Formats: C-alpha cells, sequence, structure tokens
C-alpha cells in the first residue's frame, strides 16, 4: 500500500479531497493510503510518503518542499480538479506521479 | 461551498503566513535587526488588514443559506485570522520589550 | 458524538493540561529555574504535538455525517488546540526573555 | 436567537472592552505607571469573569434545539472569550516584565 500524503495549511478544506479520493480507491481496489497534513508537517510527514502533493494555495513553497524532500516525487495538485473535489482524478495523478517515478 | 471553502484556504493560507512573518520578525529582532523587524511587522500588519477586509465581508453576507444558521467556515477563518491577530499584536509587544532590553 | 465528544473532552483536557504546563513553566523561570522551565516546556510541547496530531485525524476524516458539513465539536477542540500551542509559543519566547533578563 | 443573539453581542462587546482594557493597562506600564496598570488589569480580569460567568451559563444550557446540536454562537462568544481572556493573560505577564525591566 502506498501512502499519497497532501498538504494545506491546517489540513481541512483539503479533507474533503481526501474523503472522496479514498471512496474512490476504494471502488477501483487501488492500494493506497491518503491522509491529509497542515503544510507544516511536509518535512516532517512527507519523509514517509510515497508521493507528496501540495494543495494551489502553498505552490509557491514547490521549491523548498523538493530540497527537503530530495528522495520523493513531490508535486502540486491540479487547481481545477482540486476545486472541482475530483477525487478519482487527483487519485489518476498521485498515481501516475508514483509510476512515472519507479520508472 | 466552492469560493467560500477556496476563499477560507486562501483567508487559513494567509493567516498563516501572517504569523509566520509576525514570527520571522520577532527571530529579526533576536538578531538585533530592529530595522527589518519592524518592516516585517508592517507588512504582517498590512497582510492581516486584508484578510480581515475579506472576512468582513463574509459576516456581513453570512445570510443566504438560512435566516438564524450561518457559513460554517466563517469559524475556521474567525478562528485562524483571531489567533493570528492576536499573536502579531503580543509578537509587537515583545519585539518592542527586546529594543528595551537594548539589544 | 460517543468517542467524538469523549475525544474532544479529552483533547480539552489536554490542551487544558498543556497550558498549564506551559504556564507552570513560566513560573519556573520566574524562579530563575531556567532547566526546569526548559524541561516543562518540552513536555508541553509534546503533550500538543500527540493532541494536534488527533485533531488531524479528525479534521481529514471529518465528513461522514454530510457532504459540506462537518462534526461541530471539531471547532471546540481546534479553538482550546490553536489557543494552547499559540499560548505556549508566546510562553516559550516569554521565557526566553526571562533568560535575557539574566535573572 | 432573541436574547442569546444580543447576548453574543454583549459578550463580543465585553471581550473587545476587556482586550482593550488589557492593551490599555500594558501601555500604563510603558509609562512607568505600575500602579495604573495593575488597577486596569484587576478591573479587566472582573470584565472577564462576569462574561465568562455568563458564558458558562451558555454552556451548561446550551441544549434545547437539538439533541447533539448546540447554539451555533457558543463558538462566536467562546471565540472571542478565550482569546480575550489568553491575551489578557499575556499581557499580565509583559507587564510584570516591564516592572522587572525597572521601568
Ligand atoms: O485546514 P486547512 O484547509 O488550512
Amino acid at each position: 500500500k502506498k501512502h499519497i500524503y497532501l498538504f494545506c495549511s491546517a489540513g481541512m478544506s483539503t479533507s474533503l479531497l481526501v474523503s472522496k479520493m479514498r471512496a474512490q480507491a476504494e471502488k477501483y481496489e487501488v492500494p493506497v493510503i491518503i491522509e491529509a497534513f497542515p503544510e507544516t508537517l511536509a518535512g516532517e510527514k512527507g519523509q514517509n510518503a510515497d508521493v507528496v502533493l501540495l494543495g494551489p494555495q502553498i505552490a509557491y513553497m514547490l521549491p523548498e518542499i523538493q530540497r527537503l524532500l530530495p528522495n520523493k516525487p513531490v508535486e502540486v495538485i491540479d487547481s481545477l480538479l482540486y476545486g472541482k473535489v475530483d477525487g478519482l482524478g487527483v487519485l489518476k495523478a498521485a498515481v501516475a506521479a508514483i509510476k512515472k517515478a519507479a520508472a | 461551498a466552492e469560493e467560500l471553502e477556496e476563499v477560507v484556504m486562501g483567508l487559513i493560507i494567509n493567516s498563516g503566513q501572517a504569523r509566520s512573518l509576525a514570527y520571522a520578525a520577532l527571530k529579526q529582532a533576536k538578531q538585533g535587526d530592529f530595522a527589518a523587524a519592524k518592516a516585517m511587522m508592517d507588512q504582517s500588519r498590512m497582510a492581516l488588514n486584508e484578510a480581515h477586509l475579506v472576512q468582513t465581508k463574509l459576516i456581513e453576507g453570512d445570510a443566504g443559506e438560512g435566516k438564524m444558521k450561518v457559513s460554517l467556515v466563517l469559524v475556521h477563518a474567525q478562528l485562524h485570522l483571531m489567533t493570528s491577530m492576536l499573536a502579531r499584536e503580543l509578537i509587537t509587544e515583545l519585539i518592542e520589550l527586546h529594543e528595551k532590553l537594548k539589544a
């Protein structure tokens, strides 16, 4: 089971996206664990993720998070997919980042 | 909701950035850099002011969904904004004390 | 609800204990006991960290009762936790000042 | 609601006045007026105590509208009261520091 960790300031507004992603992962039997955390834990929690996703509001922090976790694929969630709360779409992008990372 | 929810995320992030700047301002004071501290507080204040202004609108037109009831998120923004504003004010006082400490 | 409600009580108590320890830490500083103050601060931080971690889970899975709506108590725990964490951080700064005051 | 709503307004105003007095108390300290500062803090505390007492009643009998659910405004008063009380306590510490600073 791969760990997909999302970051935002407190971990709420993204919490709704996480619940929809979990529903989708169950529907299609994707072996993943999805958790939302505030951006303050990106360095502490990110070390255990298989893929690190940043909320659209914290995109400006991408370079810093990449330097903090040089051994993890880190990327920003598409703002439209995020605004629309597209659990399936974001789940797809996360699995993709993992595949493109393992090869 | 769509905007209100995305707006709250922005407010939470803004409030978080405000605090971050405030703590950074304090750090400058510890380094004996009163000039940089002062500049950082000013920007932090401006950030909050803009955030507070947005919240003001969010409280004036909090109606729509129901009569007595209001948007629940109003609190996620108020809580973060109130905490950040208070923190900054106290931090400002703390910085002034550093100045009095001579250092 | 059952757990969520009992959990909030625990969080409120934990947050309260955290503040209590923080104030106690400050009191130690006033007595000129930097060692005890430092130790008390560390424990307070750890208590908050555990409390924050529990809240994080409570925000990631805040869904269930309804789509847009979330557990009401989430705020109660957030309010107490946010206040306690902020107070503790400021108290830490205050303690550092006591150290600079020489005493 | 009628009273609860009007009561919250009173609490918010009271909390605001409390903070106002607290900051004013601090200002007195900056002027080197420990006597006036002390008097102002005492009054601020009494104002908060009365406000807290009213809130206590508002939390003990928060039932009526529904089983699990409680008055929404309870938070509004709690948020303001918690922030004001915390601020005042920290301000008290800050004032004590001014006294230690000799000035
Ligand atoms: O918890 P969040 O949506 O900043």
